[PDB]
């Protein structure tokens, strides 16, 4: 989850996120080395004394000027499209997990084998308990096993939202009327913070989401609990 | 094309026997808009085709957008002037520098 | 694009004048709306 | 016919240096000030 | 001839430079404008239950 | 004697003349709204309470600075001065509905202004997605009077496309070629192409959106086997073509001062401006799915989509480099509209990198609705069209009013303002990053400290504009005329003088083909 | 030809030339074109 | 004694030759200089941390302070 | 004195180095001395002394280009004019928060950060690098 003055991406716990931060820091150089050119040029070309405005060779330097760009175009759509074709693979996963967003609160169906149901609302700001964090925390934190593929479907009863992990690289549209895939692994235990993306009213700042990944004998009894 | 018919084009043209200051304008005009320093023989001609036509202070601009044109680097326009030193006392034309237009 | 000399050239001081009338004219009402939220909170 | 001149092809009096001003100062502090009453309006509603 | 600038700017320089700086840092300080700035290595942490 | 020459205006001047006073209006007001918005977001908290109001502020902040600021000013203000200036034609074709269109705006703010009063409020953002926009979530005459407002906008803005399209082929002189026209004469023809080849989709997508809130009709919600992902399709093939609308005669106006500023005497590689013009305006219309990139589309679709963007990404790069080309060893006039020129050049490249950046569709999973999108799009919206804006205006103000704007003001007012919008829209880059949603009131406390420079820095843009208009008053304020200017042999619009009369063109252009 | 005493006169003096160059025409004798110099004269009586 | 003949023509083309230089080399250079100071790093921070990383620890000692809703 | 509105259609004296020779001569009448100047250009120029010279030179042109060139110094009043406005912006933003803002929500006090960041290192919140990989895990301090 965010800290204090942080610049980049949050750190990555799914293999998705560690390559799309790779591919990040590989689009950010490139994003650096055309901008040093344009600055640097631009720097250049402005504070010369020499001057030179009559008529000039029309095309001579079109033709490096249109295949370089195209190089560069395709050293970042490569691994774009490589990494792009890496999020829906055979999964053969494990648990399957049924979000609905509701009217500002999100809704959790854990049905596989014995149907299980809860609520997220937020703690209140006025609410929480000590040390806890502001705008984050919810009553019913949704808690899933380590390191295994887990299907996940998303959808909302009644408007546009948006299911969202950072953290995880998550991010879900939950549409009416739709059903959305997305699966969720990990390498870490923990507590993953999200929130939703899209405009969904006068309480839109106010659904959080907290992922707890707990190994699966504790999975197992807490969903024995649970029900 | 090369150098020789441009230069000699230019020169060729600054003597003309009949020209007048629209077309001397044109040439003195259009010459400083090239990725270049005019050479000194083409100078020459446009210093005796001012001449031609009585008049002092166009020539005096010439001289001084052949200082400006160099550029950065002052080899140039002490060498050209050195070169365009019996062209300059046999008309009587004043350099830049002596008549005070280049101390600002 | 070169100039004529100004008709009425301005001094400094209507200029003072004049950057002050902007300044004020333009957060009287702002400011004065942003002076108090919470009255229109129903205090 | 119409006036051609400088500050004359405008819909507006340029001849006074005060008048001019306060004309703009209330035509942009108009333009500056309507959102702010909307807000306040939308607060005083509910 | 002086102009207004050959003199006018550095006097402009002076005042802007020690007005700006004067008046940010105090914005930046003295009004009581919290930062929330990193943790790192200046707070302890404290014993939550 | 007023109600003739204003009201009831025939000539292109005029009605250039009133959409530049409305768009200056309409722009205060948007900065009033952004000034609000960062006025929330400043500390940490609830200034104005529920997120109903504060979206309300950001829709309408988002709908008056596009559809009334930038399109009137730049499309209408500059088209209308300056295409039949530059043609040597002696009005518009269609004179009436270009008074039409500029007058059918004002009852489209009107009923923006009137849309944000009704109590419920279009709090919904610029994309009006059902089933938020519905009469479920949104029951009242609020989402009505916006949809009208986009419907008046609309029949305006497709009424200047076809006198401009019109005007441009057919008004020319019957000796020059359409190759022969200026770069902003080209921009005018194709921004006006890709508005009347794309409002209708908007117009037909905000008429079955009204009829979905008022006739029970079922295009949009799933229970009556609808689906809002068509609402999405039809909106966004309307609105990245509604993009480089924004965006294309910005190109042209920076095209043109940067010819005049540096000294050429042509830009270099005028055809290469012209056919990467084209290109950016053909390819517009296959990229609008990359503003859907989480919806649940096709792997392979928006794999197709991340390409397109690429061969989208290309062209505006060949203008940029010829752009630097020109600048290449010209007598460079430090001019103010040179400065505003050369800002439009290096952060418009910035907003296009980080374009690039969103352009890849894994990354955009992770940044969709962000702040790195919302710094995107105001690094080229509200930096490179407003210094294009800026750099016109600064630039012709001699033309239109007849005066000359003082230098050094100008130089302060581009300094201010750059370094108020620079330290504005860079720190939203980390808070992008770092994972802050769009569309919050309220954040947590670890995005507090980019959030709180990024709003002073909105002040300190405030302040440009507020003495924007001490520049103007300043102008008036001297009342120094022209004694001619430079460069007027090539530019038709500077050779009637400063301002030109209002019958010009009376005799008309003598150009001869053989 | 003309019907007032001066014209905008524009001038493509080599072909596949993009920008036309204006000037203005009086009456009197012939002027020319600024950077190629054909000759261009005035004769102001149609209608 | 007198001057030479310098070189009098094509000056800006070959500013721009020795410039257009060393903007490939400076825009090379500032390219890696933010790869091999973020980048490389960030990949061997993260080899690193997971060439020997145990879960089960990492979970007993996050739970020994109560943070999980599921195990007490 | 004030001319017909024919003024744009005349060239005009204009003064660039991109155009060393302007086609219109910078005083465009001519005194009797001027003349008595102007007759004598017809002669050598061999009897020209310097005081002629350096007014006819500037009968027919203004400006030299060593003048023109000049370092003026208008950038300092640019700069400093931005930072006076910059300042005022410092205190308009100094005016919100003592009037405009209200208070800061309570979980920005120092024993709540506290607490809040012993959770935040309790829960690893991201331990590759960002901030508890800053921490030391077993000396219960700050990496050093
Ligand atoms: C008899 C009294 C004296 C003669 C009349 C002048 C004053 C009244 C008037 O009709 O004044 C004339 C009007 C002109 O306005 C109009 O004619 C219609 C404007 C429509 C605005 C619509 C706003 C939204 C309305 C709906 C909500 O002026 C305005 O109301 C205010 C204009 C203030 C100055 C604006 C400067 C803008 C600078 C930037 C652009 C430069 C362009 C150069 C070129
Ligand atoms: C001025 C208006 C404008 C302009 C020009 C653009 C231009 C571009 N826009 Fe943007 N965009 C918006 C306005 C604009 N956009 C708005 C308002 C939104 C918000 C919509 C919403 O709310 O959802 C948006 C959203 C938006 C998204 C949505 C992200 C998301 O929310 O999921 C994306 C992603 O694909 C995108 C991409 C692009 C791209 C790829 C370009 C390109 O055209 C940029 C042009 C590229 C360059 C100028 C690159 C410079 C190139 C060179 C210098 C050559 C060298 C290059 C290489 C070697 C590679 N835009
Ligand atoms: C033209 C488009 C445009 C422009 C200029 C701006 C300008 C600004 N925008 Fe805006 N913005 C949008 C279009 C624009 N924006 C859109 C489309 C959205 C998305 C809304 C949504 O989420 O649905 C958005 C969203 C948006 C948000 C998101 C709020 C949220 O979702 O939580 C924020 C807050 O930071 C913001 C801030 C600003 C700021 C601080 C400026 C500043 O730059 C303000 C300064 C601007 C000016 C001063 C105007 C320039 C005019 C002049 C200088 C005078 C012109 C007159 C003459 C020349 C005569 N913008
Ligand atoms: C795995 C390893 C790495 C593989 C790298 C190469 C992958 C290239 C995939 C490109 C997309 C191919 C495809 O199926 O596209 C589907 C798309 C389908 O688009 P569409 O027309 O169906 O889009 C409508 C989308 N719906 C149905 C949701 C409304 O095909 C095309 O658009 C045209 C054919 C493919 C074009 C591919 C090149 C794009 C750039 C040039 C455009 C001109
Ligand atoms: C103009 C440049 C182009 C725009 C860049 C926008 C993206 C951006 O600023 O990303 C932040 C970038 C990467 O962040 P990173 O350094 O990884 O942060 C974690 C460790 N410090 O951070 C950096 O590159 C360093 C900080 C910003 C430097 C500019
Ligand atoms: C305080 C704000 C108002 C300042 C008024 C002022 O000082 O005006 C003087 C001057 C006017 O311009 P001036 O330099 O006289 O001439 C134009 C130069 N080409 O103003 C300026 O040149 C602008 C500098 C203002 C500094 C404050
Ligand atoms: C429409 C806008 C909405 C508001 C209505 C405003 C109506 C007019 C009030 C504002 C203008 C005004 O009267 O300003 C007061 C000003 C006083 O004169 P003052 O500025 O002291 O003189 C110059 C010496 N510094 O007065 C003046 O400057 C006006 C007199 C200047 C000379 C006028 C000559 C007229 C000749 C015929
Ligand atoms: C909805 C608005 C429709 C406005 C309309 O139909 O205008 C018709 C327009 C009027 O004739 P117009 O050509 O503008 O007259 C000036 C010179 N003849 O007629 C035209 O401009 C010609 C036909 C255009 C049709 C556009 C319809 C929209
Ligand atoms: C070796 C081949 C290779 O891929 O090298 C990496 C890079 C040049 O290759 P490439 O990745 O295409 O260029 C950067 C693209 N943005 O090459 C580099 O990044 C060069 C790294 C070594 C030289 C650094 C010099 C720094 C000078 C300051
Ligand atoms: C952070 C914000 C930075 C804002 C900078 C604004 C600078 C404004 C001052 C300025 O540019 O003054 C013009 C001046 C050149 O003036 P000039 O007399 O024409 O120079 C010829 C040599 N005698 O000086 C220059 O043009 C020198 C370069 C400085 C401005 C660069 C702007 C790039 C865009
Ligand atoms: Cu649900 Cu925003
Ligand atoms: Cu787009
Ligand atoms: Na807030
Ligand atoms: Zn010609």
């Amino acid at each position: 989850m965010a800290y204090p003055f942080q610049l980049g991406l949050q750190d990555a716990t799914s293999p998705i996120m560690e390559e799309l931060m790779n591919f990040h820091d590989h689009t950010l150089m490139i994003v650096f080395l055309i901008s040093s050119l344009v600055l640097y040029i631009i720097s250049l070309m402005l504070t010369t004394k020499l001057t030179h405005t009559s008529t000039m060779d029309a095309q001579e330097v079109e033709t490096i000027w249109t295949i370089l760009p195209a190089v560069i175009l395709i050293m970042i759509a490569l691994p774009s499209l490589r990494i792009l074709y890496m999020m829906d693979e055979i999964n053969n996963p494990v648990l399957t997990v049924k979000t609905m967003g509701h009217q500002w609160y999100w809704s959790y169906e854990y049905t596989d084998y014995e149907d299980l149901c809860f609520d997220s609302y937020m703690i209140p700001t006025n609410d929480l308990k000590p040390g806890e964090l502001r705008l984050l925390e919810v009553d019913n934190r949704v808690v899933l096993p380590m390191e295994l593929p887990i299907r996940m479907l998303i959808s909302s009863e009644d408007v546009l939202h948006s299911w969202a992990v950072p953290s995880l690289g998550l991010k879900t549209d939950a549409i009416p009327g739709r059903l959305n895939q997305a699966t969720v692994t990990s390498n870490r235990p923990g507590l993953f913070y999200g929130q939703c993306s899209e405009i969904c009213g006068s309480n839109h700042s106010f659904m959080p989401i907290v992922l707890e990944m707990v190994p699966l004998k504790y999975f197992e009894n807490w969903s024995a609990s649970m029900i | 094309e090369t150098d020789e018919e441009f230069d000699a084009r230019w020169v060729t043209y600054f003597n003309k026997p009949d020209i007048d200051a629209w077309e001397l304008r044109k040439g003195m005009n259009t010459l400083v808009g090239y990725d270049l320093v005019p050479e000194p023989k083409i100078i020459d001609a446009a210093l005796r085709a001012c001449r031609r036509l009585n008049d002092f202070a166009s020539a005096v601009r010439i001289l001084e957008v052949v200082k400006d044109k160099a550029g950065p680097h002052k080899e140039i326009y002490p060498y050209v002037i050195q070169e365009l030193r019996p062209t300059l006392n046999e008309l009587g034309i004043s350099t830049p520098e002596e008549l005070g237009l280049d101390k600002v | 694009v070169s100039a004529k000399p100004a008709k009425t050239p301005t001094s400094a001081v209507e200029q003072a004048v004049g950057i002050s009338a902007i300044v004020v004219g333009f957060m009287v009402p702002a400011g004065w709306v942003l002076a108090h939220l919470e009255s229109y909170k129903k205090s | 016919h119409y006036e051609e001149g400088p500050g004359k092809n405008l819909p507006f009096s340029v001849e006074n240096k005060w008048r001019l001003l306060a004309m703009m100062t209330v035509y942009f502090g108009s333009g500056f000030a309507a959102p702010f009453f909307i807000v306040r309006h939308q607060l005083l509603k509910k | 001839a002086p102009s207004f600038h050959d003199k006018y700017g550095n006097a402009i320089l002076a005042g802007g430079a020690i007005f700006c700086v004067s008046t940010w840092t105090y914005t930046a300080t003295q009004i009581g404008i919290e930062w929330n700035m990193s943790p790192v290595g200046r707070v302890t942490p404290k014993e939550w239950r | 004697m007023f109600i003739n020459r204003w009201l009831f205006s025939t000539n292109h001047k005029d009605i250039g003349t009133l959409y530049l006073l409305f768009g200056a209006w309409a722009g205060m007001v948007g900065t009033a709204l952004s000034i609000l918005i960062r006025a929330e977001l400043g500390q940490p908290g609830a200034l104005l309470g529920d997120d109903q109001i504060y979206n309300v502020i950001v829709t309408a902040h988002a709908f008056v600075m596009i559809f009334f600021m930038v399109m009137p000013m730049m499309i209408g203000g500059f088209g209308n001065w300056l295409v039949p200036l530059m043609i040597g034609a002696p009005d518009m074709a269609f004179p009436r509905m270009n008074n039409m269109s500029f007058w059918l705006l004002p009852p489209s703010f009107l009923l923006l202004l009137a849309s944000s009063m009704v109590e419920a409020g279009a709090g919904t953002g610029w994309t009006v997605y059902p089933p938020l926009a519905g009469n479920l979530a949104h029951a009242g005459a609020s989402v009505d009077l916006t949809i009208f407002s986009l419907h008046l906008a609309g029949v305006s803005s497709i009424l200047g496309a076809i006198n401009f399209i019109t005007t441009i082929i057919n008004m020319k002189p019957p000796a020059m070629t359409q190759y022969q026209t200026p770069l902003f004469v080209w921009s005018v023809l194709i921004t006006a192409v890709l508005l009347l080849l794309s409002l209708p989709v908007l117009a037909a997508g905000i008429t079955m959106l009204l009829t979905d809130r008022n006739l029970n009709t079922t295009f949009f919600d799933p229970a009556g086997g609808g689906d809002p992902i068509l609402y999405q399709h039809l909106f966004w093939f309307f609105g990245h073509p509604e993009v480089y609308i924004l965006i294309l005669p910005g190109f042209g106006i920076i095209s043109h001062v940067v010819t005049y500023y540096s000294g050429k005497k042509e830009p270099f590689g005028y055809m290469g401006m012209v056919w990467a013009m084209m290109s950016i305006g053909f390819l517009g219309f296959i990229v609008w799915a990359h503003h859907m990139f989480t919806v649940g589309l096709d792997v392979d679709t928006r794999a197709y989509f991340t390409s397109a963007t690429m061969i989208i990404a290309i062209p505006t790069g060949v203008k940029v480099f010829s752009w630097l080309a020109t600048l290449h060893g010209g007598n460079i006039k430090w001019s103010p509209a040179m400065l505003w020129a050369l800002g439009f050049i290096f952060l418009f490249t910035v907003g296009g990198l980080t374009g690039i950046v969103l352009s890849n569709s894994s990354l955009d999973i992770v940044l969709h609705d962000t702040y790195y999108v919302v710094a995107h799009f105001h690094y080229v919206l509200s930096m490179g069209a407003v210094f294009a804006i800026m750099a016109g205006f600064v630039h012709w103000f001699p033309l239109f009013s007849g005066f000359t704007l003082d230098d050094t003001w100008a130089k302060a007012h581009f300094a201010i303002m750059f370094v108020g919008v620079n330290m504005t829209f860079f720190p939203q880059h980390f808070l992008g990053l770092s994972g802050m949603p769009r569309r919050y009131s309220d954040y947590p406390d670890a995005y507090t400290t980019w959030n709180t420079v990024s709003s002073m820095g909105s002040f300190i843009s405030l302040t440009a504009v507020l003495i924007m208009i001490f520049m103007i008053w300043e102008a008036f304020a001297s009342k120094r005329e022209v004694m001619s200017v430079s460069y007027a042999s090539t530019n038709l619009e500077w050779l009637h003088g400063c301002p030109p009369p209002y019958h010009t063109f009376e005799e008309p252009t003598y150009v001869k083909v053989k | 030809p003309s019907i007032s005493n001066k014209r905008i006169v524009g001038c493509i003096c080599e072909e596949d030339n993009c920008t036309v160059i204006w000037f203005w025409l009086h009456k009197g004798e012939s002027q020319r074109c600024p950077n190629c110099g054909t000759h261009y004269k005035l004769v102001p009586h149609q209608m | 004694a007198l001057l030479p003949k310098p070189q009098m023509r094509g000056l800006l083309a070959k500013r721009l030759r020795v410039h257009i230089a060393g903007a490939f080399i400076v825009a090379l250079g500032v390219a890696a200089a933010y790869k091999f100071g973020v980048a490389e790093p960030r990949k061997k921070a993260y080899a690193e941390f997971y060439r020997n990383y145990d879960s089960m620890k990492d979970f007993e000692e996050m739970r020994k302070a109560g943070i999980f809703q599921s195990a007490k | 004195s004030v001319v017909k509105s024919e003024d744009y259609a005349f060239p005009t004296y204009a003064d660039r180095r991109d155009y060393p020779l302007p086609d219109v001569a910078h005083v465009t009448m001519l005194s009797a001395s001027q003349k008595a100047l102007k007759e004598k250009e017809k002669a050598d120029w061999s009897s020209l002394s310097r005081d002629e010279k350096v007014q006819l030179y500037r009968i027919q042109f203004n400006e030299s280009f060593a003048e023109m060139n000049r370092g003026t110094n208008e950038w300092k009043t640019v700069v400093g004019m931005a930072m006076f406005f910059i300042g005022f912006t410092a205190l308009v933003l100094i005016w919100e928060k003592s009037y405009v803002y209200g208070p800061i929500p309570h979980t920005f006090d120092r024993d709540w950060v506290a607490m809040q960041t012993k959770r935040m290192l309790d829960m690893k919140a991201n331990p590759i690098q960002g901030f508890s990989a800053k921490w030391d895990y077993d000396k219960n301090e700050w990496k050093k």
